[PDB]
């Protein structure tokens, strides 16, 4: 793999650029951030981002698998009273009947909502950050992002695997991710409060810091593993990030 | 604080809900899917314009909480429902909150509302140990 | 026979018509209003004309036979105000009234703008048959009337609980629309229903934080009924929310720590808002010369409970929850406090100040 994607670079056969990639001054810097993240893959053989490798070079192991970091529904975990009739009509009152249809329930189960795939909404509408299951807003977005390229890494190799797993139906299923980067960043500016370029440098050593660690589940087969998955790899990206007090000058300098 | 900051909308929606229940004589069945068609049919300009502006903001903090009513409910809402990003011209089901149908958007979006203002709240209760239940019902419910 | 067959068939078509047509007549106990010999003349009288107009309470056509076979959800009638058993609403037909007035006022707000709503929405109504219905009626009919339709309308568009209280907001409201009446170019010789809803679109945020005071203080009665005995309620501007802004911080300012410490906290935070609003100017616009004066001692109690409350709000809770020696020390320099304050607490005077200072010295 290696030595084709070289082949590949040095001849212009990369399957990234076929003549309509994005024309901002930012094509160049998702092109970097997904030089790096795939080198990241090739030489990295641990298997706590085994994950990332499955879903870049081999898509059909995540056109079936939860994609992680994603709308989920939190009862899983476990109260405030919306119990839905057996004919299907909520009622919230504390043997009564239903508000609706009178039904004899109340008092005088796998509830699945969560999907599968990229069910992410359009990118251009978003400015919420979300902090579930424990996982900081920094990590957590930080996954986002990397979750975000690869796919772009993955449409942009292989079509049509990621053109099924999406839930969005969209006519340029690798179009969109250009305003998904930049609205992505566009949040990491306004949160970390670094410049734009520094904020690229942050996510650079980020990700550089998954490959120079060497040292669970392969195809995060379900929700419960898969935020275990998270919980072991947060562990692990945080103290990088914790200790951006003296890579920044460091960073800088340099 | 992005979908907490959108409580404050929670009294106005509520009165849309009232100054329909009260003013909708039941007809047994909804008049054509369109809010703006049903604009156009009612009498009054001044009251259409107060409706307009009813309808808009409910619209407005509909369509940002919808992709979060997906999945941060309590009632199973169909998928398709929280789907689209809907207007003044879908179907008019939709503000009245039925229990079952349409309406259930509605009735969710205010649901989660309540669970987004108590809930705060739950953590003074968890704070001050001392709980004033001052549980305002669902018509009262004011700028206060 | 064929003689009852025909007696059913129009007691098929009349039931759920009679039926429909009650719920309009029998809403929040419209009916007592007719079987009582109490209720004055002008009671009947505006009760026969509400229900003769057809346009002003259009009951709108039911139609109870193309429906599906359902549940027992007959005809439903609503009751907006939450009475007693046997109890009705003092105005006849209060809920449709309040209704037109409200689309009137709406109509008028739109129509016109900012400056003209005063004097054209009362025009308007007076142009109704409505409004010269009332216009027939003159003298002390008319002052109770008045007085009944601004009872039912606080007990409409609020939540009350106690009849002392709807006396208070009675007359709260009574005191504002007569202000509000003084500042209108027109004499005491009449006064309109319109008016009482113009004052809610004015003072709304004075009653607002005025149920809220009396909410969160719930033993408002004998603080309230001695401030309202002891100092007469007589003046147009309405001052019963100061008066009871007076009332709220002597008592509160008299039991300075008698009850648990974290609790009298915990009161005091929850009524810092609403007296917060009632001494700040935001407020204030229209005040009296008595009620601009009244709320600068009000305030100056408020900072001296407001020190005293952050006296009591970590001098011993926060860490001298574990170590009690210190407690009596606490306990009296509340006292002190007092003592060095009784009269000027103005923090914002060098004299008061370094008072202060010394004094924590």
């Amino acid at each position: 793999d290696i030595s084709r994607f070289a082949t590949s670079l040095v001849d212009n056969s990369v399957p990234l650029l076929r003549a309509g990639p994005s024309d901002s001054n930012l094509d160049g810097t998702v092109t970097e951030m997904a030089i790096h993240a795939a080198a990241v893959l090739l030489c990295g053989q641990n298997e706590l981002l085994e994950p990332l490798k499955n879903l870049a070079f081999s898509p059909a192991t995540m056109a079936h698998a939860f994609l992680p970091t994603m709308p989920e529904d939190l009862l899983a975990q476990a109260r405030v009273h919306w119990y839905t009739c057996p004919n299907g009509h909520p009622c919230s009152v504390g043997q009564s009947i239903c508000i609706d249809c009178h039904a004899p329930i109340g008092g005088i189960d796998k509830a699945d909502r969560t999907q599968t795939g990229h069910v992410l909404g359009n990118p251009q509408r978003r400015d919420v950050v979300t902090c579930d299951r424990g996982l900081p807003p920094v990590v957590f977005l930080l996954i986002r992002l990397l979750t975000h390229l690869a796919l772009l890494l993955g449409a942009s190799q292989s079509s049509q695997a990621l053109i099924n797993i999406i839930k969005p139906p969209v006519r340029d299923p690798k179009g969109f991710l250009q305003q998904h980067i930049l609205k992505d960043l566009e949040q990491l500016a306004k949160m970390l409060g670094h410049s734009a370029d520094e904020t690229i440098g942050v996510v650079h050593l980020v990700l550089r810091r998954l490959l120079q660690e060497q040292h669970f589940d392969t195809e995060l087969s379900t929700k419960e593993m898969r935020n275990n998955w998270e919980k072991e790899i947060a562990a692990v990206i945080s103290p990088e990030l914790e200790h951006l007090d003296k890579t920044l000058p460091t960073m800088n300098n340099l | 604080e992005a979908e907490l900051r959108l409580v404050k909308f929670l009294p106005e929606i509520l009165a849309l809900q009232r100054d329909l229940v009260k003013q909708f004589q039941n007809v047994q069945q909804v008049e054509y899917s369109s809010i703006r068609g049903f604009l156009s049919k009612h009498s009054s300009d001044g009251l259409r314009q107060l409706l307009h502006n009813r309808i808009t903001v409910f619209l407005s903090t509909w369509n940002k909480l919808r992709r979060s009513l997906e999945t941060n409910g309590e009632i199973n809402l169909p998928k398709d429902y929280c789907s689209t990003d809907l207007d003044l011209d879908t179907e008019f089901e939709i503000l009245l909150p039925r229990r079952r149908g349409l309406g259930l958007c509605a009735t969710a979006l205010v649901s989660y509302l309540i669970r987004l203002h108590n809930e705060i709240v739950y953590a003074v209760e968890k704070l001050s140990k001392e709980n004033n239940s001052y549980s305002v019902d669902a018509a009262e419910v004011t700028e206060l | 026979t064929f003689r009852h067959t025909l007696w059913k068939r129009v007691q098929g078509a009349v039931t759920p018509l009679l039926a429909s047509m009650i719920s309009f007549i029998d809403r929040d106990g419209n009916l007592e209003l007719l079987t009582r010999p109490d209720t004055p003349p002008w009671a009947r009288d505006l009760w026969m004309f509400i229900f003769s107009d057809t346009m002003l309470l259009n009951i709108p056509l039911v139609m109870n036979n193309e429906r599906h076979k359902g549940e027992m959800a007959y005809i439903v009638v609503q009751n907006h105000m939450n009475l007693s058993e046997n109890a009705s609403n003092n105005v006849p037909f209060s809920w449709k009234i309040k209704d037109y007035l409200e689309e009137l006022w709406v109509q008028a707000q739109y129509i016109t703008d900012a400056e003209g709503l005063p004097k054209k929405f009362v025009d308007i109504f007076q142009q109704t048959p409505l409004g010269r219905f009332l216009a027939q009626l003159h003298g002390e009919p008319q002052q109770e009337l008045l007085q009944c339709y601004l009872k039912d309308f606080i007990l409409l568009t609020m939540r009350v609980s106690t009849e002392e209280e709807l006396k208070f907001l009675q007359m709260a409201l009574w005191s504002c629309t007569r202000k509000l009446k003084a500042a209108s170019e027109a004499p005491e010789e009449e006064v309109s229903l319109p008016w009482v809803h113009l004052a809610y679109q004015r003072f709304r945020s004075r009653l607002q934080n005025f149920s809220r005071i009396l909410t969160i203080y719930p033993q408002v009665l004998h603080s309230l009924m001695e401030a309202r005995w002891n100092h007469e309620l007589a003046g147009c501007e309405m001052t019963l929310d100061a008066f009871a802004a007076m009332a709220c911080t002597e008592m509160l300012t008299r039991n300075t720590l008698k009850p648990s410490p974290q609790a009298w906290l915990q009161l005091v935070k929850n009524l810092s808002m609403p007296l917060e609003l009632i001494c700040s100017d935001e407020h204030m616009q229209g005040s009296g010369s008595l009620a601009q004066a009244v709320i600068r001692e009000v305030r100056a109690q408020w900072s001296r409970i407001f020190s005293t409350a952050l006296f009591v709000e970590h001098v011993l809770l926060g860490t001298e929850s574990r170590v009690p020696e210190l407690q009596g020390l606490v306990t009296e320099h509340v006292f002190l406090l007092d003592k060095c304050l009784r009269e000027n607490s103005d923090v914002k005077t060098h004299g008061p100040f370094e008072a202060v200072m010394r004094t924590l010295c």
